[PDB]
This record gives C-alpha cells, sequence and structure tokens, in this order.
RNA sequence: GAGUACACCGGAAUGAUUUGGGCGUGCCCCC
RNA sequence: UUAAAGUUGCUGCAGUUAAAAAGCUCGUAGUUGGAUCUUGGGAGCGGCCGUCCCCUGCUCGGCGCCGGCCCGAAGCGUUUACUUUGAAAAAA
C-alpha cells in the first residue's frame, strides 16, 4: 500500500509488515498531516553478528529531508513495535559503471561509487554526524576505516555502532570502527 | 610551484628517515602514492600508514622504522621495455641481491620483479632498497 | 621528541597552531549573537565581522569593524552558540 | 651471511641501536651499552637478571638519547605508565 | 608567493570539515535565494553578498545550504551581469591609473604599476577566452577603456 | 497581540481536572 | 682519430672567493603543471597466500533438444602515446 517498488513486481514480505505497521501508525497516531505521500522503497533484514539482527529501510532521495526531520520519532516506534530491534534508514542510490572505452551521456560524479558509498556513511547516522575520519592499513594490505563522531548527541547511539559496523559490511564491503574521541569538544 | 607530489613524498620519507625520526607527514595525497607505499610495506620496509581523510587532500603518516636506506624518484617518466629494464637496475640499484624500482605498468603500480615474471612494462616512478 | 606522535596530540597543540596547520584545519572564528538592552530583539553576528550592522527595527549599531574580531558595543550581552 | 647451502659464512653479527635501528659499527666508540637492574616484586632487591639497551653514537652526539631510554623502559615495564 | 610582488603571503578562508546545514539556522533555502535575488536586485557584487548574508543573516555558505553557487544562482535567473566583476575591478583600477597619470608625467611607479594592471588584464582576458565567457573578437585598449564602466 | 518579565488558548497527561515565561535549545528574567 | 675525458657531463660537470647568475622587472612562442570517477569476492588446487573462469548492444545462421533455449556470424561501437604479441623486412 503505502509501499513503492521502482520496479513493476512483487514485494517480499518482510518489506510488506514493515509498511503495513507504518501505516497503521501513520493513521493511529499524529503524523497522518506529515506521512501522506512519505513512501518507503524496500527493506531487508541481515544478522548482526552476536545475539540480534537489524532492520534496513530503504528511501527514495527526495524523501530525505523530510524524514531526516522525523527520524528520532520513527525509530523510537518501530523499537516498542518490535521487540529488541534496532532500525536504520538508508537511502537508495544508483551506482554507474566507469565508462571504459572497451564499451551516452556523461556520467555525473554523484553516481560513482566513492561518492555514493560516502553518502551512505553519513546517512547511516543522522543523530551524530561524521567530524573525522581515518583510514588504517594492516600488515596485510586491506584497509580499515575510522571514523570520528561528535560528543554532543551521544546518549541514543552509545551501543549502535555495532549494528553500524554490520550494515556497512554488509551493504558496503568495508570494514569501519566508530569513536568518540576528546579533542574539539 | 608544486609539481610532483610523489618526489616531495619521498623527499620527505628519506629526510625524516635520515634524522632518525619515527613518524612523518605528507602534505599532500594521490592514488599513486598510496600504491608507493603499498609497495614499501608489503615489502617491508616500513610500518602501517593512517590516511588523515579530510575534504581537501588527505595528509599520510607512516610508522617508519629502521628498514630504509633510501627512496628516490625517476623524473621525468622514462618509458621502459622488458629489454631496458636491465641496464636500469643495473645503473640504480646497489647489488642484486636486494632493492626494488617501481615502475608504473598496465597491470597496475608493481615492482620490477613481477613485472619480469608477468612479461609486460611501462613508465618508471622510483626506487628503494 | 624523535617519537613524537602526530595521529592523536594532545588539544593544547592543536589550539597552539596555525589554523592552517593542524592535521584537519578548523576556523579560529565563531557565530554570535548579541542581544540589545534597551531592545527585545536578537541578532545573529559574525565574531570577525568587519562591517557596520543596525539592530531589527533601525536603534542601535551592534558591532564595529575592526582589524581583527568586531568591537561590539558595551552594555549588550551575547554568547557563543554551537551545532 | 647464507648461501645456496645454507650455512652461516659472515665474520660476526653487528649489534643494532635499540633506538633507531641503525647498525653500530666497529670503530664508532660513542656508541654505549646500558644495563638496567630489575627489582623484586614485593621485597624490592636485586634478584640478578639484566636489562640491556644499545644506543648508537649518532644519537648520543644528538644528544637525545635519555628520551630513547626512557621510551625503551617505559615499553618494558620498568618505568610507570602515568610517569 | 604573489604573481607581481616579492612576498609570500598566507592570509584566507579555512572552510571547515562539518558538511552540515546548523541546527540554530531557521532560513529556508527559498528564503536565502529570496535575499540573495532582492540584494542583487539592490546592485551588488556576488562577494559583497555573500558577506551581507554571512554577516546578518547567520548563513555559513549558501552552496552548502541551497546546494549551488550565488554566481550560478543569479545566472540560473538571469540579471548576473554581461562582464564579470574581477575584470571590472581590474579595468577600473587600470582607467584610474591613466587618470591619474595623465596628469602627473613624472610618476613613473604609476606607469610601472599600469604596466602589471594590463598584463594582469591580459592573462584574465585569455583565460575568460579560453573558457567562452567572452567573444573571441573582445579586446582590451585604451579608446575602448573609458568606454568601460 | 511590540513582548524583557507577559494576557487568552488549542493540542496533550492521569468520568472529571490541569503543570511562570522568552527564543539566544541552553542559560536568561520572577519567586 | 677513439678510449683515458665525470676536461662537452642524456646516464654525468660547474656559476660566493679558482673561468663563469643578464642591473632589475613585465612579457608572446617554448618547457613543466594540484587532489578526485570500480572498490571487493565466489567456484578449486598445494598449506590466508604465488596460478585457474566471471562481474560492451542488436540482423543473418550450427556441437545440439521437443514456434520455446546456448553457441557461430555479412554490418558498426570516444579518440592518442606507453606496453606485449604477429606478419613482412636482400646478401656479405
Amino acid at each position: 500500500a503505502k509501499i513503492v517498488k521502482p520496479n513493476g513486481e512483487k514485494p517480499d514480505e518482510f518489506e510488506s509488515g514493515i509498511s503495513q505497521a507504518l501505516l497503521e501508525l501513520e493513521m493511529n497516531s499524529d503524523l497522518k498531516a506529515q506521512l501522506r505521500e512519505l513512501n518507503i522503497t524496500a527493506a531487508k533484514e541481515i544478522e548482526v553478528g552476536g545475539g540480534r539482527k537489524a532492520i534496513i529501510i530503504f528511501v527514495p532521495v527526495p524523501q530525505l529531508k523530510s524524514f531526516q526531520k522525523i527520524q528520532v520519532r520513527l525509530v523510537r516506534e518501530l523499537e516498542k513495535k518490535f521487540s529488541g530491534k534496532h532500525v536504520v534508514f538508508i537511502a537508495q542510490r544508483r551506482i554507474l559503471p566507469k565508462p571504459t572505452r572497451k564499451s551516452k551521456q556523461k556520467r555525473p560524479r554523484s553516481r560513482t561509487l566513492t561518492a555514493v558509498h560516502d553518502a551512505i556513511l553519513e546517512d547511516l547516522v543522522f543523530p551524530s554526524e561524521i567530524v573525522g575520519k581515518r583510514i588504517r592499513v594492516k600488515l596485510d594490505g586491506s584497509r580499515l576505516i575510522k571514523v570520528h563522531l561528535d560528543k554532543a548527541q551521544q546518549n541514543n547511539v552509545e551501543h549502535k555502532v555495532e549494528t553500524f559496523s554490520g550494515v556497512y559490511k554488509k551493504l558496503t564491503g568495508k570494514d569501519v570502527n566508530f569513536e568518540f574521541p576528546e579533542f574539539q569538544l | 610551484v608544486r609539481m610532483n607530489v610523489l618526489a616531495d613524498a619521498l623527499k620527505s620519507i628519506n629526510n625524516a628517515e635520515k634524522r632518525g625520526k619515527r613518524q612523518v607527514l605528507i602534505r599532500p595525497c594521490s592514488k599513486v602514492i598510496v600504491r608507493f607505499l603499498t609497495v614499501m610495506m608489503k615489502h617491508g620496509y616500513i610500518g602501517e600508514f593512517e590516511i588523515i581523510d579530510d575534504h581537501r587532500a588527505g595528509k599520510i603518516v607512516v610508522n617508519l622504522t629502521g628498514r630504509l636506506n633510501k627512496c628516490g624518484v625517476i623524473s621525468p617518466r622514462f618509458d621502459v621495455q622488458l629489454k631496458d629494464l636491465e641496464k636500469w637496475q643495473n645503473n640504480l640499484l646497489p647489488s642484486r641481491q636486494f632493492g626494488f624500482i617501481v615502475l608504473t605498468t598496465s597491470a597496475g603500480i608493481m615492482d620490477h620483479e613481477e613485472a619480469r615474471r608477468k612479461h609486460t612494462g611501462g613508465k618508471i616512478l622510483g626506487f628503494f632498497f | 621528541p624523535l617519537a613524537k606522535d602526530l595521529l592523536h596530540p594532545s588539544p593544547e597543540e592543536e589550539k597552539r597552531k596555525h589554523k592552517k596547520k593542524r592535521l584537519v584545519q578548523s576556523p579560529n572564528s565563531y557565530f554570535m549573537d548579541v542581544k540589545c538592552p534597551g531592545c527585545y530583539k536578537i541578532t545573529t553576528v559574525f565574531s570577525h565581522a568587519q562591517t557596520v550592522v543596525l539592530c531589527v527595527g533601525c536603534s542601535t549599531v551592534l558591532c564595529q569593524p575592526t582589524g581583527g574580531k568586531a568591537r561590539l558595543t558595551e552594555g549588550c550581552s551575547f554568547r557563543r552558540k554551537q551545532h | 651471511m647464507q648461501n645456496d647451502a645454507g650455512e652461516f659464512v659472515d665474520l660476526y653479527v653487528p649489534r643494532k641501536c635499540s633506538a633507531s635501528n641503525r647498525i653500530i659499527g666497529a670503530k664508532d666508540h660513542a656508541s654505549i651499552q646500558m644495563n638496567v637492574a630489575e627489582v623484586d616484586k614485593v621485597t624490592g632487591r636485586f634478584n640478578g637478571q639484566f636489562k640491556t639497551y644499545a644506543i648508537c653514537g649518532a644519537i648520543r652526539r644528538m644528544g637525545e638519547s635519555d628520551d630513547s631510554i626512557l621510551r625503551l623502559a617505559k615499553a618494558d615495564g620498568i618505568v610507570s605508565k602515568n610517569f | 608567493g604573489r604573481m607581481h610582488a616579492p612576498g609570500k603571503g598566507l592570509s584566507q578562508s579555512a572552510l571547515p570539515y562539518r558538511r552540515s546545514v546548523p541546527t540554530w539556522l531557521k532560513l529556508t533555502s527559498d528564503d536565502v535565494k529570496e535575499q540573495i535575488y532582492k540584494l542583487a536586485k539592490k546592485g551588488l557584487t556576488p562577494s559583497q553578498i555573500g558577506v551581507i548574508l554571512r554577516d546578518s543573516h547567520g548563513v555559513a555558505q549558501v552552496r552548502f545550504v541551497t546546494g549551488n553557487k550565488i554566481l550560478r544562482i543569479l545566472k540560473s535567473k538571469g540579471l548576473a551581469p554581461d562582464l564579470p566583476e574581477d575584470l571590472y575591478h581590474l579595468i577600473k583600477k587600470a582607467v584610474a591609473v591613466r587618470k591619474h597619470l595623465e596628469r602627473n608625467r613624472k610618476d613613473k611607479d604609476a606607469k610601472f604599476r599600469l604596466i602589471l594592471i594590463e598584463s594582469r588584464i591580459h592573462r584574465l582576458a585569455r583565460y575568460y577566452k579560453t573558457k567562452r565567457v567572452l567573444p573571441p573578437n573582445w579586446k582590451y585598449e585604451s579608446s575602448t577603456a573609458s568606454a568601460l564602466v
């Protein structure tokens, strides 16, 4: 009902249940004036390493500034409607391949792989923003991104960093660690 | 003005290695500098290098160790072939036991030994021993 | 110090150095919100304002342009804000 | 130092500095080899073992060897970590 | 350092790493656009527009709250001037130096600085011819200079 | 409704009732 | 005449005092030019790693099965240098 798929095909069951829960929310709360056209692209669940799981929710790119104003209430509502599950909102952005000479409009740089990954990283952590990135190369040659988070508003996201690393490994495929340093504030 | 960032990076590494320092700060970053340091660090001449990410141009801080003798560049990028590599490692390297020439290759940034047993060559970057 | 750590220095050295020569450069300025004691409005101004500004309602002048920081007039309180 | 048979052939393995990992030559008289005594855990006496640090002559000629010795003693566990 | 001076100075802005609209900024992008439109209709260069916005409106940068530059906004509206502002300022300085120089024939430092100013004008003019902002038939000329504001 | 302290309220919390303000979201006015 | 000559210096010279930075500056041709656009895995072998296959589109038609599927192909694909292979390149 509320969920819009970009392709004309059958939606799955988990995203259908999430859409039913959020439409029952906007019918049975004070958000029906602010969730009229606000649709959901898709949803997916993963297996976070440990003893829990998480839900990834896809959102169309004009609908980010609207959901960022009501991000705080929706995560609380999906927490109280589920059992013990943390939920994150991630935009769906398209990645175009590199225009090699073996293969037409010029590819915009917002659709490049690094720009998509940086946008996914900054949109995953909404209540705490990026105040510094560090990249460490271990002895086997692989990278290790270390992300610094701001000191203000840390009482909600001090325990969600493991789910953040899990979803960043699942969607992108790069190692990431989250820290709260003491330099500026 | 600034014309070659890899040259200044290797000169800074050489100067701080001669001074006995333990860490450096390369001011501009690039892909070729990261690949060149990756070749050194895979071959066991330096430690882990951290890339300080910002929105203009990154800075690289490598954990230096007492394991390096010299790092240098060959400007401009002279193209070499398989028949021209022997002269370069003859007049550029101390011995035929160690030391490497890193050269730009269509297979990637890679040293002269795998350039030899991959049967491919290209433009030269520099040397270290 | 031949083994000085450049990755994680103390914040006193970061505040000590130039605004361009840190690990990540940060400006030395800030945004402030000076208010008049005779008026009831609040106006947000820049620290290194380098212009003359008027209050909302055309009553007083808030700051005066100098070489560096703006010279706020006397009696008017202000506080630093952040985000 | 080795060959195809793998046997050792060098005259002697030279000592390396413990601060800069540089080769200490046979004619570098400014190089030292410091011995540091440990202590008993409870009674607090000389148990008998040795802790050895070697500093090349270039570091002492620079005059920045006490920082290196203090760093090596902090790494070994002699000097307290807070210091 | 400089292109026409032996000094090697270091004094410019230092943009912050943080990329977000501040939470205390209660100005919609359409609102700061409207302030930009009315202040550009007041007859100002984009430099003074950016100064006035950051000085009396609290916005850090326009392109961080609108996603678009000031001159691109004025070009999309259709009220950006044909002759750009830096070349206009250089031409104004050149004609002021020439107006000073025509009366004082003994002033040689004015002649040397005029030579430097026309050198900078020619370099900026050939770059603007390269990026097709100026037509290729445009040329700097003395008698044309007083005809140009 | 100029609002520094303000005067009427609508939502809303437990059939019935109701909790000093401002916009500088955190310290400023009155006790 | 060649090496010796690192006394013609591309490899590879010198310019404070020994031979040698134009008095200074602007400037066209020439030379040299900042960062950034696709990362990471699966199938297996020896014990994560040195080899193994993969991440450019449509009209004629052949390793085959019962109008439905794979393969081939008359036709074209953003251009340079660099790099590797192949042809041809008289003898002494």
